[PDB]
């Protein structure tokens, strides 16, 4: 049998992501005129401003994608992207500021969203 | 000739590739660095002649094919990239799997 | 979602019940367990997870459970197991194998692996990680000797020698206070760990110990100095009593005494037998039944590794060349004859596998070579697998139960014999950082990155010159480990307890970290990792035959070995 040095024989089967997590389907689009590519563990509520989606449902979630992989917004598209819950303590610090703290204080977060543009508070 | 670091290490590739050369030329099924070696060496002394780096990201494909080398060789190597000076300047090659 | 496994294994290293080729053997390891959490695997770059706020928490100092070096998704392969784990690093010690990340956000994050803001990242996906080899039958005579080590993985040295001068050309030895403090003050320039050994040599205890107060980390009685019963015994009453470990290369010409005689003189004491089947040298023709006994911690050099068909007219002319024998004098042709065993190089491959041998060492640059410790090791493996076929302990179709017994020989055992097993010789959470990282395709032949205490000392690297670091030529290079003043706290002088409390850092200067030698009089063949047998060997005075259990060992020797004209320029 042919020798490829070092090759992988990987087992049968295929890898779940994020299993056990509440998954929610949500319509995003990029209102501006520039790209927008968001990675899979950024709190989702806190992306870019100029994408509308809304707000509330991203709040405590990520994008449900393979680690380390990420979704593409082109200037003006509206797509659907499938989110997942954040995990461990459930809290975010820094990124746009917006949380600092609990996910879920919503009424919050929400509130500095709305003051800043994020767009989309419902 | 005032030669920098660069220029004194690559000179060592194409000592490699010459030896290589001779090699394949009494019947060797090529190795590892051999291969790298010999393709590596085209790609610089392809940049010294004045090819443009879209002409060597084509050549360097052809430069071996899989029956002068060792089981195994092609698929070792899935890339090979090379510093030369041009032209226009020092430019970047890379070569994505050379031997098939 | 769901991901397959070719696709998982490509981005994140392969996962339980995967299995992946040692470069181009026969020999497979499968992941045994994997200690992520799907979907929140770690990976560093543009729009990846160790980003601030996300897989990466922006709020912790770094006392408080963040790491200094995160290796991401690596796949171990160790005495201790073969998994798929993150491995993090702190203060140049492995204090985490588990899962890193943030745990604001991710789920099963170790408690002391968070990635903070003094995090460094190397991504081991696809990579396998084991720990710096240590080799413990080193001839310090050409300094050039040290990236021949790092090149292959190694990241020990614990010999002797003081350059090529012939005391250190035969024996792993550095003689006396003088040449000891030296040698001391020349090692703070070395970028590898070492241990020094002195001469076991002398009839009177002082002579003998007071090496071990200047700075010595065990002791060598070798047969070119006078292997005799009162070197032996003398050497072994200094050890007993400083807690260091006596290798012995006993008396090949049975001058003053047969096997026999020199078990008779250690007594039961614990002593590391070199080259155990005896080429390397050793009492003609049976020195190979040391590898029997409880007290002994037996080792193999590494020419003779594994039996192949040109490893006899290559012995034979090396001895000659060495000794000065001349073929015209029937003494030199009867010894050389004595020495140089079909029968007992065979029988050294079957008792490697069996589990009745221990350790491998080098036996650098004195019938041994420095950059193929680890090569012949899975040489031999692979050899064993063809002639024997899977242990039949193996489980799955997999090699893990050998690839276990093999690493053990280089890493762990190694480091038992010579009391610094608390120090390196494994992947665990309490020991030093060194850790080498190898692409499966070149593993055991050229390491990819070599770490020392927590920071890359040596990596097969390109130019310099070039945009990105990839670009021809890629070889082996010092790094940033090596230079200034970090190269003393990236490596390890390993000493006696006595001279440390002594004080002879202090009094030389020495700079880089100190290691204690400890805890190696009260240990036998039974701490061995994986390769604990003891057993009954025999050896045929007449025929050379070895026979375990009352079955003769021999195989054939082979035409080729992987690992070889595939990746070697020359
Ligand atoms: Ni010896
Ligand atoms: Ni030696």
């Amino acid at each position: 049998n042919y020798i490829v040095p070092g090759e992988y024989r990987v087992a049968e089967g295929e890898i779940e992501i994020n299993a056990g997590r509440e998954k929610t389907t949500i319509r995003v689009s990029n209102t501006g005129d520039r790209p927008i590519q968001v990675g899979s563990h950024i709190h989702f509520v806190e992306v870019n401003k100029e994408l509308l989606f809304d707000r509330a449902e991203g709040i405590g979630r990520r994008l449900n994608i393979p680690s380390g992989t990420a979704a593409r917004f082109e200037p003006g598209e509206e797509m659907e992207v499938e989110l997942t819950e954040l995990g461990g303590n459930r809290e975010v610090f820094g990124i746009s500021d917006l949380t600092n703290g609990s996910v879920d204080n919503k009424e919050l977060i929400l509130q500095r969203a709305k003051e800043l543009g994020y767009k989309g508070v419902e | 000739m005032h030669l920098n670091p660069a220029e004194k290490e690559k000179l060592q590739i194409f000592l490699a590739s010459e030896l290589l050369l001779r090699r394949k030329a009494r019947g060797l099924k090529l190795n590892y660095p051999e291969a790298v070696a010999i393709i590596t060496s085209f790609i610089m002394e392809g940049a010294r002649d004045g090819k443009t780096v879209a002409m060597l990201m084509e050549e360097g494909k052809h430069v071996l094919t899989r029956d002068d080398v060792m089981e195994g060789v092609p698929e070792m190597i899935d890339d090979i990239q090379a510093e030369a000076t041009f032209p226009d300047g020092t430019k970047l090659v890379t070569v994505h799997n050379p031997i098939s | 979602m769901k991901i397959n496994r070719q696709q998982y294994a490509e981005s994140y290293g392969p996962t339980v019940g995967d299995e992946v080729r040692l470069a181009d053997t026969d020999l497979w390891i499968e992941v045994e367990k994997d200690y992520t959490t799907y979907g929140d695997e770690v990976n560093f770059g543009g729009g990846k997870v160790l980003r601030e706020g996300m897989g990466e928490n922006g709020t912790y100092t770094r006392t408080e459970n963040v790491l200094d070096l995160l290796l991401t998704n690596a796949l171990i392969l160790d005495y201790t197991g073969i998994y798929k784990a993150d491995i993090g690093v702190k203060d140049g010690y492995i204090v985490g194998i588990g899962k890193g990340g943030n745990p604001d956000i991710m789920d099963g994050v170790t408690p002391n692996m968070i990635v903070g803001t003094a995090t460094e990242v190397i991504a081991a996906e696809g990579k396998i990680v084991t720990a710096g080899g240590i080799d413990t039958h080193v001839h310090f005579i050409n300094p050039d000797q040290v990236d021949v080590a790092l090149a292959n993985g190694i990241t020990t040295l614990f010999g002797g020698g003081t350059g090529p001068a012939e005391g250190s050309k035969a024996t792993t030895v550095t003689p006396g206070p003088w040449n000891i403090e030296k040698m001391l003050k020349s090692t703070e320039g070395l970028p590898i760990n070492v241990g020094i050994l002195g001469k076991g040599h002398g009839s009177s205890i002082a002579p003998i110990m007071e090496q071990i107060d200047a700075g010595a980390a065990g002791l060598k009685i070798h047969e070119d100095w006078g292997a005799t019963p009162a070197s032996i015994d003398r050497s072994l009453t200094v050890a007993d009593e400083a807690d260091v470990q006596v290798a012995i290369h006993s008396d090949t010409l049975n001058e003053a005494g047969f096997l026999e005689d020199t078990l008779r003189a250690i007594n039961g004491r614990v002593i590391h037998s070199f080259h155990v089947e005896g080429a390397g040298g050793g009492h003609a023709p049976d020195i190979m039944a040391m590898a029997g006994h409880p007290n002994v911690l037996p080792s193999s050099t590494n020419p003779t590794r594994p039996f192949t068909v040109n490893t006899i007219d290559e012995h034979l002319d090396m001895l000659m060349v060495c000794h000065h024998l001349k073929n015209n004098i029937p003494e030199d042709v009867a010894f050389a004859d004595s020495r140089i065993r079909p029968e007992t190089i065979a029988a050294e491959d079957i008792l490697h596998d069996l589990g009745i041998i221990s350790m491998m060492s080098t036996d650098a640059l004195a019938m041994g070579r420095a950059g193929e410790m680890v090569l012949r090791t899975w040489q031999t493996a692979d050899k064993m697998k063809k002639q024997r076929g899977p242990l039949a302990e193996e489980k799955n179709g997999s090699d893990n139960f050998r690839l276990k017994r093999y690493v053990s020989k280089y890493t762990i055992n190694p480091a038992i014999a010579q009391g610094i097993a608390h120090e390196v010789g494994s992947i665990e959470e309490g020991k030093f950082a060194d850790l080498v990282l190898w692409e499966p395709k070149f593993f055991g032949v050229k390491a990819d990155r070599v770490i020392k205490g927590g920071i890359i000392a040596y990596a097969q690297i390109g130019d310099p010159s070039a945009s990105i670091p990839t670009p021809q030529p890629v070889m082996g290079r010092r790094m940033y480990g090596t230079v200034g003043d970090l190269i003393h706290d990236t490596n390890i002088t390993f000493m006696s307890k006595s001279s440390i409390q002594q004080g002879v850092p202090a009094k030389l200067g020495l700079k880089r970290r100190i290691g204690t030698v400890k805890n190696c009089r009260n240990i036998g063949k039974k701490d061995m990792k994986w390769n604990d047998v003891t057993t009954d060997i025999d050896i045929n005075p007449e025929t050379y035959e070895v026979k375990v259990d009352g079955e003769v060992l021999t195989c054939e020797p082979v035409k080729e070995l992987p690992m070889a004209q595939r990746y070697f320029l020359f």
